[PDB]
């Protein structure tokens, strides 16, 4: 995890950004290159400008900074690939998050637990009279 | 039909399931003559202690008993 | 009880009020006027102040010449 | 807290759910059970906020993937204060 | 033209011809022979 | 290749393409071609609908802008040929089923009449008697002193005016066709706002108004001087014999003896005898001077043409818009208007935004003036022909209004560009959007209680028995001071701050008590605690619907629940129960909220008006002068609580709709029964699921698979946007219906 560097984006304020969440809570950050030097959409509302090079942004919450993430592979014309999402705490201490194994998800990689997986259809749950007085709904056993 | 002003051409459905029924308890207003409407009835001559009171009070149109029904019923 | 408008137009609403009018504001169109001389029609030979940049200007400030004469003589007509 | 996400069986490997999920709770892990030879997993449900997107993508004949909304929290609720 | 039959017997199209021939119908038939409450 | 005309581009700005369109009849025989998603085959029945919801959405059918811009000038010309066609019906039944010269030969005795119905199944009940042996339904559309303004007097004169009417909409319809299939005008034309914006204002409404001044001075004018005197329709020349004989011009306005020559040689005064500046209203019929709507129109034209210049198009004097807008820029606002004039010139939306917005608030004026100013004769005496016009056109100006907001989403959502958008005016809205919509939710809550709750207050303090704790004139007074003021104001004005005007602009403001016939024509109109009171709940309830658009509009594109909603389109449901629940985050579900919204603050304007109109200015005045109003000026002490709103105004007023059976407003009280159906029905949809809906279709299929009836396309419960657009449709539709049939019937049953 270490320290994150980056240039802060261009930009002159929105009220859309961080809230006293980010320093009583947690927060999130994002880390992108880019080739030059280019206007894209804030998620909080309002165009930015990116800088050439290493860019750092401090967001609110992880789905805007996968909705950045998004943006940036999917609109610009050298897609930007290689933004890499964090969870930051107010302790200082920083965890990455996003791609987990510096793989994007939607492709297969080896050494990947399978989790949620369940050997069963879904018309094969247990009734949950067989479960009452448990704690367990019938996708939980 | 009413706005027009033409109101004899409603639908007006008796409803003459219940009056009937009515009269099987004894309601005369109607005229069927079933059950406790008719004094012949096998219903009405066995000498119910009850059935003088009951005729009296349900042929009166001085009580809730049995209210008059008709098209708007 | 209306506005009086001078009674006949003669020599005093012409030339003195309206011609003023309209030389003023050609005036003030060859101080300000941005696009002087590129209209779809040309002028011809230019010599003198009426079309030596362009019929567009010219007609334009002509135009503006007119509605400050009329504004004139209609207000001094009381 | 959390939300839950289970994988069936039925999973034919095709990701269109980890497209759609828009908060990264899904991977493909490989698999034998299908053509693709992979299967969605939610190894990141405590970032789920229940939107439903990966439902919504899921081409099998009722979903392989099921969303069962659960105990709320402020990343659950989508909360950004 | 074919286009145009094709057109013109479309649901809507069919839908409203059916429900203005019944209309032209009941209201004539009305018109001769109003106010039938019952059959005598 | 159909038929080719010569050229036609004048060496000008033209640019078309000459046939890039076809005609053919096939693609009608294939209903949803328009869209790829339909062309395929309808699998379900949700197909059916979406063939409906998508056919005027020409962005998601192609994406080439010039194609666009074609379809929408075409259809601009269908339009304005169903236009024609409706006017010119309306001028037919004018023509050969009202009765408008009976009328005309006595207005004051008889009612407005059109559309004779067929005696049938009893309905012939609704031909009441309007006057002169006529039967009918009586009009309140008021048609009948547009035509009298305009100068009519016989039927075959209304008929040529509808023949004409008929001619227009073919022309209308050929250009149409003719510009989108033959001679299409390129991309490069639409763009030239200046050009347009010069035509519009020098052309389209200058000339407009020139035209019509010409024709109120030639025709309006000495006719109706002449049925103002009396000298009966069947005696007044025709209006052309006033063309060919000056002299009967200048015998009823002398000016026209010495001709054109004040006209060059600016000598105006002369003109006084058709050319005014009264101010008031005519003694003999209660309407406008025509004298003084024919100078104002000149005016108008004068005004009009002198602004259909400012604009630079191919001979560089001019302006360029862009130039202006560019220059606009200070520092609380960064770059200002950079950019604005390319979104304006490249997205439909926009312009359609920003002129629904317009347009309905110029349809809302126009009901506002022409009630307090009533333009034509014998208006003001006709009180159901006075509110009809006023609620018509506020029901109209609001629906453009929320149209406004739905537009401005959708343009947010499909032409925004960030990075033609950047440090602007629109950049620094988004980027304050919290701050905006946060100031204006307090703004609608200070609102509401410092406006309902008043009323709520007056509701206890009435019901305790404590009418000095109240709010009223009587009480703890709220005197509207500064309307008063300007009442004021405006009283004095004629020969003092407008000495050239002889009378008020509108007897509402104050002064004498115009009156024509034995009904009050117009009045002053006090204005009490009562009336600042629902000036209040106006403002309330106009600032809330502006808090659902403008937050539909600045969101449309984020939130901070949904940061990627600008991908999830304009219009959708929601994005899942999840973060709590999403369900109507889109622009188009703003919307949705904004149609009831807009319908309630309307609902209160009419009624406003109504009651204000029937208590303290409608009446009847005696040979004294004591006048009587309609409901004995109850607004003061009534108006102040719900419970008087819901007795006074509501109770007491439905007596007419109710009652109206066995007589010829009984269809009025039908169809308020009918109102009351509809929004009733609207509650299922607004207030269900489609859950449930396609679980019961599930039963009633496999009941259609037990005997083989089931139909290849699938029936489907309507989606969950088409749940609500049913919902709000039929919700706006009952209670309106409900509310048209209330107000026609009081109005017509109190003469
Ligand atoms: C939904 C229920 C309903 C029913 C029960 C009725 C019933 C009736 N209405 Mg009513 N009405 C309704 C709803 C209803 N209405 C609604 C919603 C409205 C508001 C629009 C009205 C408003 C209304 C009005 C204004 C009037 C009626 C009238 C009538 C009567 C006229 C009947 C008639 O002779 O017509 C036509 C009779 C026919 C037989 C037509 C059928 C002919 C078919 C096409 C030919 C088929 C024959 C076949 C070949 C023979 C084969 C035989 C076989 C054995 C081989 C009738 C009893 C009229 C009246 O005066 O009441 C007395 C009238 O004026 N209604
Ligand atoms: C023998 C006595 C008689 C007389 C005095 C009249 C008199 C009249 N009828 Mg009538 N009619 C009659 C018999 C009579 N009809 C019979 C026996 C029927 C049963 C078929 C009808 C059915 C009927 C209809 C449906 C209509 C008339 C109409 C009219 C009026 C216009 C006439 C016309 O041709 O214009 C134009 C004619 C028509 C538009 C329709 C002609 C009627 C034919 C026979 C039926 C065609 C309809 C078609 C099969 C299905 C409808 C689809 C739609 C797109 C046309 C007219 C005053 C029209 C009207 O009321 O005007 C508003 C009208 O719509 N009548
Ligand atoms: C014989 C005349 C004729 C023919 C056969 C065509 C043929 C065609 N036109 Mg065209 N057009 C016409 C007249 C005609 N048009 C006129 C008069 C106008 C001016 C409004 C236009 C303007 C125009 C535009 C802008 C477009 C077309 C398009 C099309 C194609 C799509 C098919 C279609 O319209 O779906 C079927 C349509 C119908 C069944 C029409 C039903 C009635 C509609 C729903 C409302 C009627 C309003 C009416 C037009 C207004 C005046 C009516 C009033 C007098 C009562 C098609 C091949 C579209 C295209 O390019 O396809 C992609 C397209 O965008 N046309
Ligand atoms: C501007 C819109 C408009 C409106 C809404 C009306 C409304 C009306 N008109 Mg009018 N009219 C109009 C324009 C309009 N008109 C125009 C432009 C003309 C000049 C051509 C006329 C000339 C006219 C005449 C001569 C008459 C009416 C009549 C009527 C009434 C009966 C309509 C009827 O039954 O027709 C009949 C409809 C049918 C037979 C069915 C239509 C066929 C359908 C559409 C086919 C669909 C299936 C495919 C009705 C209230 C009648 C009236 O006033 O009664 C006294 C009548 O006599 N109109
Ligand atoms: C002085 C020139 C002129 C005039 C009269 C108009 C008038 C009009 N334009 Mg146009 N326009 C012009 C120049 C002009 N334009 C130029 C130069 C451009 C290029 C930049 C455009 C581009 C433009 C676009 C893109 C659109 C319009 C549209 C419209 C119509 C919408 C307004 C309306 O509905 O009001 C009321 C309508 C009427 C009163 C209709 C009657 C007017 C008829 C059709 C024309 C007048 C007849 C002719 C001049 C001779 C009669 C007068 C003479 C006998 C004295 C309108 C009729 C819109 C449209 O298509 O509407 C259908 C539209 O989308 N204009
Ligand atoms: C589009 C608008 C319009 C139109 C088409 C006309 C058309 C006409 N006007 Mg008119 N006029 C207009 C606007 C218009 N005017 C306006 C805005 C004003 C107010 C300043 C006038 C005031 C006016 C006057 C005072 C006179 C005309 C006259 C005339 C006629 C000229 C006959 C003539 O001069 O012989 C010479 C006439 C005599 C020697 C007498 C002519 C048919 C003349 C006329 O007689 O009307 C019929 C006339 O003298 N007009
Ligand atoms: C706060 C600023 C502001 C305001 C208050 C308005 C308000 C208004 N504008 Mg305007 N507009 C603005 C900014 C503004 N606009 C700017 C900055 C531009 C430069 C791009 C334009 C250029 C523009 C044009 C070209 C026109 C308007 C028109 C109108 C009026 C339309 C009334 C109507 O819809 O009725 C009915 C509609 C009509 C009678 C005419 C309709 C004209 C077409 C259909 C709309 C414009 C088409 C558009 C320019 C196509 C190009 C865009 C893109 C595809 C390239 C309205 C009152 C129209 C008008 O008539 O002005 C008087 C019109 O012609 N606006
Ligand atoms: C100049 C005005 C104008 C223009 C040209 C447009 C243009 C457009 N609008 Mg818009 N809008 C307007 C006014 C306008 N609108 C108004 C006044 C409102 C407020 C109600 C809206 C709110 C609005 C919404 C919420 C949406 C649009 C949408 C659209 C697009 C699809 C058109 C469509 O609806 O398909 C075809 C039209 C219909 C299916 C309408 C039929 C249903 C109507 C409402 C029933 C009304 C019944 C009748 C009036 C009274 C009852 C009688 C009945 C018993 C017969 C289109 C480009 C849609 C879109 O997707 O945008 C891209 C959409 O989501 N508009
Ligand atoms: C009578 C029905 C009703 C009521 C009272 C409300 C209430 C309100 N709506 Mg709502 N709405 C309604 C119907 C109603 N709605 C319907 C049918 C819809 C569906 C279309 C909507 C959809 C809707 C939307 C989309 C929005 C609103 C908004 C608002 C709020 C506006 C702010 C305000 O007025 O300040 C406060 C006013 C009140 C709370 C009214 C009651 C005040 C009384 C008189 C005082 C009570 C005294 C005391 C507190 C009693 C305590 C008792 C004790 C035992 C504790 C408000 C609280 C807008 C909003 O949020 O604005 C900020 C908004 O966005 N409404
Ligand atoms: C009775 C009226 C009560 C209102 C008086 C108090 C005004 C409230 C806000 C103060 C600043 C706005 C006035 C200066 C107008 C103004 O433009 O100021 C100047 C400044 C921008 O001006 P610029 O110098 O940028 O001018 C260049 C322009 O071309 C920009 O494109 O505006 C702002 O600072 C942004 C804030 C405005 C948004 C505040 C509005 C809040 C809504 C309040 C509504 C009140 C209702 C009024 C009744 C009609
Ligand atoms: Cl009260």
């Amino acid at each position: 995890m270490t320290e994150l560097s980056g240039q802060p984006p261009k930009f002159g304020g929105s009220t859309g950004g961080l809230l006293s969440k980010a320093n009583r809570e947690e927060k999130y950050a994002i880390t992108w290159t880019s080739a030059s030097e280019q206007v894209f959409e804030m998620p909080t509302g309002g165009a930015a400008i990116m800088n050439e090079g290493e860019n750092l942004l401090y967001l609110a919450r992880k789905e805007q900074c996968l909705a950045l993430g998004t943006q940036l592979r999917t609109k610009f014309k050298p897609k930007i690939q290689d933004y890499k999402i964090y969870r930051v705490y107010p302790s200082g201490e920083v965890q990455y998050l996003h791609p987990a194994d510096g793989v994007f998800p939607e492709k297969v990689n080896e050494g990947r637990e399978a989790q949620g997986t369940k050997t069963r259809r879904i018309g094969q749950n247990p009734e949950p009279v067989t479960i009452k007085f448990s704690g367990k709904a019938p996708y939980e056993v | 039909v009413v706005a027009f002003g033409t109101p004899e051409k409603q639908i007006l459905i008796e409803p003459v399931f219940a009056q009937w029924i009515q009269a099987t308890s004894g309601k005369a207003l109607y005229g069927f003559d079933v059950l406790l409407s008719n004094p012949d009835s096998i219903a009405s001559t066995t000498g119910a202690a009850w059935l003088p009171g009951w005729l009296d009070a349900i042929n009166s149109g001085t009580n809730s008993l049995f209210l008059t029904i008709g098209p708007g019923d | 009880a209306q506005a009086s408008p001078t009674t006949a137009g003669w020599s005093l609403s012409v030339g003195i009020i309206m011609c003023l009018c309209n030389v003023f504001a050609f005036v003030i169109g060859y101080f300000a006027i941005q696009k002087t001389g590129k209209g779809k029609d040309l002028a011809l030979p230019q010599l003198a102040s009426k079309k030596t940049f362009g019929l567009p200007e010219l007609l334009a400030t002509m135009s503006f010449g007119h509605i400050l004469g009329a504004g004139m003589v209609l207000g001094l007509a009381s | 807290m959390s939300h839950s996400v289970k994988i069936y069986d039925t999973c034919i490997g095709c990701t269109q759910c980890v497209r759609a999920c828009p908060l990264d709770v899904l991977e493909m892990v490989p698999w034998d059970g299908c053509k693709a030879a992979q299967i969605a997993s939610s190894p990141r449900t405590e970032d789920c906020v229940g939107c439903k997107r990966c439902e919504t993508a899921c081409p099998t004949d009722f979903l392989s993937i099921r969303v069962y909304l659960g105990a709320e929290t402020t990343r659950s609720m989508g909360l950004a204060y | 033209m074919d286009g145009l039959k094709s057109f013109l017997s479309t649901a809507p199209v069919m839908i409203m011809a059916l429900l203005t021939f019944t209309a032209g119908i009941l209201i004539e038939f009305n018109r001769f022979y109003p106010d039938l409450l019952f059959h005598p | 290749m159909t038929i080719s005309p010569p050229e036609r581009e004048a060496k000008a700005k033209v640019s078309v393409d000459n046939n890039p369109v076809p005609t053919s009849f096939e693609k009608w025989g294939k209903p949803g071609h328009f869209d790829r998603t339909l062309a395929r085959g309808p699998k379900t029945t949700t197909w059916i609908w979406n063939l409906h919801a998508n056919a005027h959405d020409f962005d998601s059918q192609t994406s080439d802008l010039e194609d666009v811009s074609r379809k929408i000038f075409s259809a601009h010309f269908g339009h304005l040929a169903v236009v024609f066609v409706w006017l010119s019906g309306m001028y037919f039944h004018g023509a050969k089923f009202s009765n408008y010269e009976g009328w005309l030969a006595d207005p004051t005795h008889i009612k407005p009449s059109a559309q004779v119905v067929w005696p049938i199944v009893g309905q012939g009940i609704l031909n009441g008697d309007v006057g002169g042996g006529f039967h009918g339904i009586q009009i309140t559309s008021g048609l009948f002193y547009l035509w009298r303004a305009s100068g009519f007097t016989d039927s075959y004169q209304l008929y040529c005016t509808a023949i004409g009417g008929l001619v227009m909409a073919a022309l209308m319809l050929f250009a149409g066709w003719f510009h989108y299939h033959v001679k299409a005008p390129k991309l490069e034309w639409f763009q030239n706002v200046e050009s347009m914006m010069n035509h519009h204002l020098a052309g389209l409404l200058g000339l407009g108004s020139l035209g019509w001044a010409g024709h109120q001075i030639h025709v309006s004018m000495p006719i109706n001087k002449l049925l103002d005197a009396g000298v009966a329709p069947k005696d007044i020349p025709l209006p052309h014999e006033f063309i060919l004989e000056p002299s009967k011009m200048a015998e009823l306005y002398p000016s026209f003896a010495q001709g054109l020559t004040p006209f060059f040689t600016l000598n105006w005064g002369v003109y006084s005898d058709f050319l005014t500046f009264k101010g008031g209203l005519n003694p003999v019929t209660g309407g406008l001077w025509l004298s003084d709507t024919a100078h104002h129109h000149l005016a108008i034209a004068v005004l009009f043409i002198i602004a259909g210049h400012m604009y630079r198009t191919n001979w560089g004097i001019g302006h360029s818009m862009k130039e202006i807008l560019e220059a606009h820029k200070g520092p609380f606002t960064g770059e200002g208007h950079k950019g604005l004039y390319e979104i304006l010139t490249t997205s439909w939306h926009a312009q359609l935004a920003i002129n629904l917005a317009l347009l309905g608030s110029l349809t809302i004026i126009v009901a506002q003036h022409m009630y307090a100013m009533p333009p034509y004769p014998y208006q003001a005496i006709d009180y159901a022909t006075q509110l009809s016009l006023f609620t018509h056109h506020m029901w109209i100006g609001g629906f453009l209004i929320v149209g406004a907001g739905a537009h401005g989403a959708i343009f947010m959502v499909r032409d925004y560009d960030p990075a033609k958008n950047v440090n602007n005016l629109l950049d620094r809205m988004l980027r304050h959007r919290d701050a905006i919509i946060s100031h204006l939710n307090w703004v609608c809550i200070f609102l509401g209680f410092h406006s309902f709750g008043l009323y709520i207050h007056n509701d206890t303090m009435r019901a305790l028995g404590r009418p000095q704790d109240m709010f009223s004139d009587t009480a703890i007074q709220l005197q509207p001071i500064f309307a008063q003021w300007v009442q004021h104001l405006h009283t004095l004005a004629p020969g003092a701050t407008a000495p050239n005007a002889l009378a008020t602009a509108s007897y509402a403001f104050g002064g004498e008590t115009i009156a024509v016939a034995g009904k009050v024509a117009m009045m002053p109109i006090t204005l009490g605690t009562a009336d600042f009171m629902v000036h209040h709940i106006h403002a309330f309830t106009i600032h809330v619907t502006a808090l659902i658009l403008l937050k539909g509009v600045l969101y449309a594109r984020s939130s901070r629940l949904v940061p990627d909603k600008a991908n999830l389109g304009f219009r959708f449901p929601c994005d899942g129960p999840g973060r709590g629940g999403t369900c109507q985050v889109s622009g188009w579900d703003h919307v949705f909220l904004g149609l009831f919204w807009m319908y309630n603050s309307l609902s209160i304007v009419i009624f406003h008006f109504s009651w204000k109109m029937q208590s303290d200015v409608w009446g009847t005045v005696s040979p004294d002068g004591s006048v009587t109003h309609v409901t004995l000026g109850n607004f003061a002490q009534s108006a102040i609580t719900i419970n008087g709103w819901l007795r006074d105004f509501l109770w007491a007023q439905a007596a007419n709709v109710i009652n109206s059976y066995g007589s010829a407003l009984s269809a009025y009280g039908i169809m308020f029964l009918a109102g009351h159906f509809v929004f009733a029905f609207s509650l299922m949809f607004l207030f269900s699921g489609r859950g449930y809906w396609q679980e019961l279709i599930e039963s009633i299929v496999w009941a259609h698979n037990k005997l083989n009836v089931a139909p290849a396309i699938q029936p489907r419960a309507l989606s969950i946007i088409q749940g609500r657009a049913v919902g709000v449709a039929h919700y706006l539709l009952g209670g309106i219906v409900t509310t048209w049939a209330f107000f026609l019937a009081r109005s017509l049953s109190i003469g």
